[PDB]
């Protein structure tokens, strides 16, 4: 996550002080400068799993084309649920199922 | 090597191309102005063990 | 023979169901040089092909010598084993571009599934 300038809404690029030895987020369109909280400047994931379970909506139980199972809900122990596979559509994607209860509407696995 | 499976697997491993990107999983950039110490707590023990 | 063919096809469908469950619980063996989805598709296709071959072999063994289709196939003048299998026992799996029927709709082949 990256922060924005509080006065002109531009991006806050990180900057390093030679004399003070501190990491600071500074806007290049002004003189505003705010002290950085964490040193994690950049992170790149070669193999990522985000978007696998992130594709979830709160009204997925109203879809009539989705199959319905009788798996046990971990939270409220309901007897009706709706399952589907991974929303990510790469070639390496697993065939595991995500179950959605019809009362608490949370996503849970079978393992 | 043709009638032994282990030597064949050794040859196969020695022939196949393997880059850093294959074994790498994630790369990160951190700010740390102390050459002899570090800010990260998980790796602090290992790096101080190295320096000592 | 029709009972035997029905039993063979039902056993194959149960086997395919078991393969589906194993692939959906990460218990499936991966063929080297191929992904999980490709290995699953190849194994299901192999099972269904073996099912059609077994049903056809049962049907072709049933036939008498006076059977006319058998006489034509045995003379070598017209027809083969696959024709007898498809006419009498099972048409089998339909392949488009060397793969099973794709999901032309949103995650299904027809709006009836
Ligand atoms: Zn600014
Ligand atoms: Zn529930």
């Amino acid at each position: 996550s990256f922060r924005f300038c509080l006065e002109c809404n531009n991006m806050l690029y990180p900057k390093e002080d030679k004399e003070n030895q501190r990491l600071l987020y500074s806007c290049r369109n002004c003189d505003y400068t705010e002290l950085a909280e964490d040193p994690k400047v950049y992170r790149h994931e070669l193999i990522t799993n985000i978007g696998e379970t992130a594709g979830i909506v709160d009204d997925i139980g109203q879809d009539p084309t989705l199959p319905r199972s009788d798996k046990e809900c971990p939270e409220c122990h309901s007897r009706d649920c709706v399952f589907f596979q991974s929303q990510q559509r790469r070639k390496d994607t697993n065939m595991t199922l995500f179950y959605v209860c019809l009362n608490c509407k949370k996503t849970f696995r079978d393992e | 090597i043709a009638l032994d499976i282990e030597k064949a697997k050794v040859i196969q491993s020695s022939i196949e191309y393997t880059t850093l990107k294959n074994v790498t999983s994630a790369t990160e950039i951190y700010y740390d102005p102390d050459p002899t110490s570090t800010v990260i707590e998980e790796d602090f023990d290992t790096v101080e063990a190295y320096f000592s | 023979t029709m009972k035997e063919i029905t039993h063979a096809i039902s056993s194959a469908k149960e086997q395919v169901q078991e393969i589906i469950y194993k692939a959906q619980h990460n218990e499936l063996e991966l063929k080297p040089g191929m992904t999980l989805r490709e290995s699953f598709e190849g194994e299901v296709s192999r099972t269904l092909n073996d099912a059609r071959d077994s049903a056809g072999r049962s049907a072709e063994m049933n036939l008498k010598d006076l059977n006319n289709v058998k006489q034509m196939v045995s003379a070598g003048s017209k027809g083969s084993f696959i024709n007898i299998a498809q006419m009498s026992a099972c048409v089998g799996q339909q392949m488009v571009e060397g793969k099973r029927i794709a999901f032309g709709f949103a995650d299904r082949s027809l709006p009836h599934f």
